[PDB]
């Protein structure tokens, strides 16, 4: 059971390791992608929205499953610099057109009987 | 509130949030926003309409099907509005032409209409009314734009005295016929801008801005009888978003004063034009107006909303009017006009 | 035939009505609210009552193959004309 | 055939499938776990997920197999099991016209080695499988979607996945862009439940569990 | 008057009389502006300065266990017991009686059928209150579809 | 017996940031857990023997013209099929929804009887047959 | 203020630990109920749950020790500071 199969990384130390270059790339690409893209955005932002992703899986143990996120998050930075995605599939990223979700007690009780 | 018209959803496109919109005349700038806007959390809006239906055709994606209703409407027709706002929980009017057309006067459209639609929205049984002026609609101004737009607010105050006031400073965006009307100042030579535009304030509004300001305001049982004015978060003087913009968009500076009768002169040569005039006097003076800083009467962070800075949201309006010599260039190589604080 | 509600607004069948606000209305603003005329249930009870002396009799309703699914009502029952489901014509016996 | 509307079977092929199970039985007992003909004459071998090369390379270059066309390679689902996915190749030998099911069980995490070498077919036969499922193929060209969205997230064909999805599109006037919000349908899916509560077919019923 | 919600419209527990905790789940949602019976009084806590703590569904049946343990626990019969203690502190009350004879409330069938709010707003099983009063006469609705 | 690099992970094992159900239908979805009770009208039981995954139900509101449905629960037509129970449960927290569980109602004996029917001194002598 | 005017324990039924309170309140409870009778003492017992107390004081104040393997003796002692606070 707990004996398993290192799909590319055997110690969660290597497994920042494969984080750390791939954050080192989606750190420098936001000049270039900002520029030729022809968005509105600034790139500091986009610095710290790449932070963004980078947190909220920042919590799991497993190596195979962290170094699963570096494959999946290594899968869109290439479908970026060679404009295989367009603009509305990085302000897609970039939440914008809803309004604000409630996020205090009595804003859920008065929209609706939905926790 | 009627059982038809409780709200329910997650403020989606097929939501429903009870709210029946009668927005007037938005075939035009903010018209085309608020209605965005309005649909965003599924609210029926009814925009009556007198252009052709084609013109009207691109309003039809921001709704579920059936939640935007088109109607025929006519303004001198008493009945045309009666027959849209009988079953209108509020009704939202942006009637207004900034120019003088030989079937309608800057009377007719500031006083005579907006005081017809809230008699007959008071008549019908309506519980809420937008009626949106300027923020820099004086009486006694020179401009022929404000005073209208004064006589007018004093009426639909009269004519109904919950009739929540909407007076923006001025309105920039895609086609706010405010930042594209100064970069198609290229085309005639220098900026025509009187005694250099060293003399002139102005506060611009992003339409997101003003138009979320709109259902915060439909939203908020506390805004019947308001009068709220919406301004930017900074003035600048006239020079100062002239230069700007023009370096926003790349194109040659060039400043170039000249004596106001004649500026009012040229306003008159290109009001002969049977077409849409480019420029008109009543807007020849409305440039060089300076607004005013009266902070008894409540803004729009007064609803909950921050005043996008016009700095920030001007890449999307002005990369258009750039060439293909600047057409990636991003606001990095531009910088914020020298704000004048309050 | 058909009715008429307050508003005008000719009530189906079923008995739709749309009340005073109902701001819903507006939809049938500048358009018309498309009713049938011929209802079902006034259309089929002015029909003429069957008459045929037998205990049980098939209702296929005219055409078998075309008609609807023949069943076997009972003709027994001397307070009311046993009727088809399906047909809705009614039947009954002439004195039992 | 007397009895028309039942199908004819053919037994001659039936244990002739047979014989060629035993034959690759023994000849992989550390890969073959279990061999099964089924009543319609179809050959299925149950593989280890070690194996994905050298069965399917036995089975394409052997003199007595001669399987080299790559019909297809498709995931099942299965919640239950431990092992959810299930990538089923099939095998189509044009020197003995016949037909060969291969099924190695994988969890979301264990990887399968890519299949390119032996059959290079396979190249764009992972990149959806990967979309689709989200079972991720070892030392393979290209893992790339070409069935799901530029960008879209998760795996759609998982049974855990609903039908509508997550997002849905609209062109927002506020921005000139088509954007995507959580969905919400004009009309949510009447699911039906058709499963009859009186027992089929009992000839594959469970046994008393 | 708070719209509250109906117990087919609310994830509530119920106690059968034999002390087993019943979890019920929302099978449809609470009609119009109404929402369940323990939002109204957690979002009036809050209104009112005196927040109370447990503001999520699972938080109030951790509270719920904290003041009751036998509550929490689902479908079981959590054993009762000490008899004779109740019998003690019943022996030195005295309270001798009243004398009028025990006659139920739901004396007959009629009886029966009213009983809670949601009784009296059926209007269909308040056809069977006619029924039992008089016989079968108007209750007959002809059905031949 | 399988020695391929192997590596040791005692954490218990959650996927749910790959498989991105979005963090508002993460944990504010009570997954409850049952086998199908049968319909008290059908006598047949070919259904009481798996295990589902339904979830909560949430806010069904009427279209505005049509009369729908409309419904903003991506989730709430979606039930899994377990054969046995634990993994269900395996199933449930690997994706880490609330959880919970409902054993399942086996029928008891019935001490099933013809001549009872007919008896000298009991009372479950039949009335009618 | 801290007044008292609920006293609850919890029990499980058979439990070894919690046989200190079920030998209290099999002997010791009648006479509990005299000494203040207008307090109601829920003594709720179910199932797996350690002998466990729960004081309830005013302005919804409701605090606990945990009596976990305790004897019949000094679990009085244990709620006698309770009844000597109870206001
Ligand atoms: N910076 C600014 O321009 C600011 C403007 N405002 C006020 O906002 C209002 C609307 O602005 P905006 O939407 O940008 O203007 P547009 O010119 O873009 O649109 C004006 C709208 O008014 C309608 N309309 C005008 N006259 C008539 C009439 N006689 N009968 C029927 N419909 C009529 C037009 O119909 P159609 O499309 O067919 O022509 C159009 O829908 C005006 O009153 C304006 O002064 C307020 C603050 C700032
Ligand atoms: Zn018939």
């Amino acid at each position: 059971g707990t004996s398993v199969k290192p799909i590319f990384s055997r110690d969660m130390n290597e497994a920042k390791r494969r984080v750390r270059e791939l954050y080192r790339a989606w750190y420098r690409e936001v000049p270039n992608t900002v520029h030729l893209f022809q968005l509105d955005i600034s790139v500091k932002q986009g610095r710290d929205k790449v932070r963004e992703m980078f947190m909220k899986n920042a919590h799991v143990t497993d190596p195979r499953v962290v170094d699963l996120l570096v494959i999946k998050g290594k899968m869109e930075l290439e479908e970026t610099i060679n404009v295989w995605k367009q603009r509305t599939h990085i302000m897609r990223f970039f939440h914008e057109t809803e309004a604000p979700r409630p996020t205090d007690f009595l804003s859920k009780f008065y929209v609706g009987h939905d926790p | 509130l009627h059982h038809a018209l409780i709200p329910h959803g997650k403020g989606g496109r097929s939501s429903v949030s009870g709210i029946v919109a009668t927005v007037f005349g938005a075939t035009g700038f903010l018209g085309r926003y608020v209605v965005n806007h309005l649909g965003r959390m599924g609210s029926q809006v009814i925009v009556p309409y007198r252009c052709e239906p084609y013109d009207t055709m691109h309003l039809r994606p921001m709704g579920d099907l059936g939640q935007i209703i088109f109607m025929e409407w006519n303004g001198k027709d008493k009945d045309s509005i009666r027959k849209v706002v009988e079953h209108s929980n509020v009704v939202i009017n942006l009637v207004g032409r900034e120019w003088e057309t030989k079937n309608f006067d800057f009377e007719d459209v500031f006083v005579k209409i907006p005081h017809a639609i809230a008699q007959v929205s008071k008549e019908a049984g309506v519980e809420k009314l937008i009626h949106i002026s300027h923020l820099n609609a004086d009486i006694k101004s020179p401009s022929r734009y404000l005073r209208s737009k004064a006589v007018g607010e004093k009426e639909v105050r009269a004519a109904f005295p919950e009739a929540t006031i909407i007076k923006p400073s001025d309105i920039f965006g895609r086609e706010d016929r405010f930042l594209n009307y100064f970069a198609s100042m290229r085309w005639f030579g220098g900026v025509p801008l009187i005694s250099l535009g060293k003399e002139t304030v102005k506060q611009p509004v992003y339409i997101v801005d003003v138009s979320k300001g709109i259902i915060n305001a439909i939203k908020d049982p506390d805004a019947k009888g308001k009068t709220f004015a919406f301004v930017g978060p900074n003035r600048y003087l006239l020079f100062d978003l002239v230069q700007y913009i023009f370096a926003v968009a790349y194109r040659p500076f060039l400043p170039y004063p000249l004596p106001h009768f004649a500026y009012r002169w040229v306003g008159r040569l290109f009001e002969v034009s049977p077409f849409e005039p480019w420029t008109t006097r009543d807007k020849v003076e409305r440039v060089h107006m300076s607004d005013m800083t009266l902070p008894h009467l409540p803004g729009l962070e007064d609803l909950g909303i921050q005043a996008t800075p016009l700095e920030l949201k001007a890449i999307e309006v002005l990369r258009r009017h750039r060439t293909y010599r600047w057409l990636t260039s991003e606001m990095e190589d531009v910088k914020p006009a020298k704000t004048v604080n309050i | 035939g058909v009715r008429t509600s307050p508003t005008g607004e000719k009530v189906t069948h079923t008995g739709q009505a749309y009340d005073d606000g109902d701001y819903r209305r507006v939809r049938f603003s500048d358009r018309q609210k498309e009713v049938n005329e011929n209802f079902a249930i006034d259309l089929i009870a002015e029909q003429p009552v069957s008459e045929v002396g037998s205990r049980v009799i098939s209702c296929d309703g005219g055409g078998g193959a075309l008609g609807h699914p023949r069943v076997y009502i009972n003709l027994d029952k001397e307070t009311k004309t046993g009727t088809c489901g399906y047909c809705g014509l009614q039947f009954r016996q002439p004195h039992h | 055939d007397t009895r028309p509307t039942i199908r004819p079977r053919n037994d001659v092929v039936h244990k002739q499938l047979s014989a060629f199970g035993q034959y690759v039985a023994e000849i992989l007992p550390k890969y073959v776990q279990q061999v099964q003909v089924s009543c319609f004459n179809e050959l299925e071998i149950f593989i280890h997920p070690d194996g994905v090369i050298p069965v399917l390379t036995f089975l394409r270059d052997h003199t007595n197999a001669q399987f080299k066309s790559l019909a297809d390679l498709t995931a099942v689902d299965v919640p239950t099991r431990q092992n959810r996915f299930e990538i089923v190749y099939n095998l189509l030998s044009l020197r003995f016209n016949s037909q060969i099911r291969v099924k190695t069980y994988t969890d979301e995490l264990t990887p399968i080695e890519s299949s390119v070498t032996v059959y290079k077919a396979a190249n764009w036969y992972e990149r959806e499988i990967w979309d689709m499922f989200g079972v991720f193929f070892a030392n393979h060209p290209d893992l790339r979607r070409i069935l799901t969205g530029y960008g879209f997230e998760g795996h759609p064909f998982r049974k855990d996945f609903p039908l509508s999805g997550y997002v849905e599109l609209r062109y927002d006037d506020e921005v000139k862009r088509v954007v995507a919000e959580p969905v919400e349908l004009a009309q949510e899916f009447r699911k039906f439940d058709l499963n009859s509560p009186w027992e089929a077919f009992p000839a594959y019923r469970q046994p008393p569990e | 008057i708070l719209p509250g919600a109906a117990y087919t419209e609310k994830s509530a527990t119920y106690v059968n009389t034999e002390g087993r905790a019943q979890q019920t789940k929302v099978a449809v949602t609470p009609p119009g502006l109404a929402r369940e019976d323990w939002k109204i009084i957690r979002a009036l806590s809050e209104i009112a300065g005196m927040t109370l703590p447990y503001d999520t569904l699972d938080q109030v049946r951790s509270r719920l266990e904290e003041v009751s343990p036998n509550l929490v626990r689902y479908d079981d019969v959590e054993g009762a017991n000490y008899f004779q203690q109740a019998n003690e502190l019943s022996k030195l009350v005295n309270q001798q009686l009243l004398a009028d004879p025990l006659v139920p409330p739901q004396l007959t069938i009629k009886d029966f059928y009213m009983t809670d709010s949601i009784s009296r707003a059926s209007q269909t099983m308040a056809k069977c209150v006619k029924a039992v009063t008089e016989g079968i006469q108007a209750v007959e609705e002809p059905s031949i579809c | 017996t399988q020695d391929t690099q192997l590596i040791a992970v005692d954490e218990k094992l959650d996927i749910t940031t790959l498989t991105g159900v979005p963090e508002e239908h993460i944990k504010t979805r009570k997954v409850r857990i049952f086998v199908p009770a049968r319909n008290n009208m059908q006598s047949g039981v070919n259904n009481t023997k798996k295990w589902k995954m339904e979830f909560d139900t949430r806010e069904r509101w009427e279209n505005p013209l049509m009369g729908w449905s409309s419904t903003a629960d991506p989730l709430s037509n979606l039930v899994l099929t377990f054969s046995t129970k634990e993994d269900a449960v395996a199933f449930a927290e690997k994706n880490g929804w609330s959880f919970d569980v409902e054993e399942r109602k086996v029928p008891k004996p019935k001490s099933k009887s013809y001549g009872a029917n007919f008896s000298w001194n009991k009372r479950t002598r039949v009335s009618t047959k | 203020k801290l007044g008292l005017r609920e006293i609850r324990i919890h029990l499980c039924q058979r439990s070894p630990g919690s046989q200190g309170v079920r030998d209290f309140i099999e002997k010791r409870y009648v006479e509990l109920k005299k000494a203040n009778p207008d307090l109601p003492i829920l003594i709720r017992e179910c199932s797996d749950v350690q002998p466990k107390l729960w004081a309830r004081y005013a302005f919804g104040q409701e605090k606990n020790v945990s009596l976990n393997n305790f004897s019949a003796d000094q679990v009085t002692r244990t709620l006698e500071n309770v009844l000597s606070g109870k206001a």
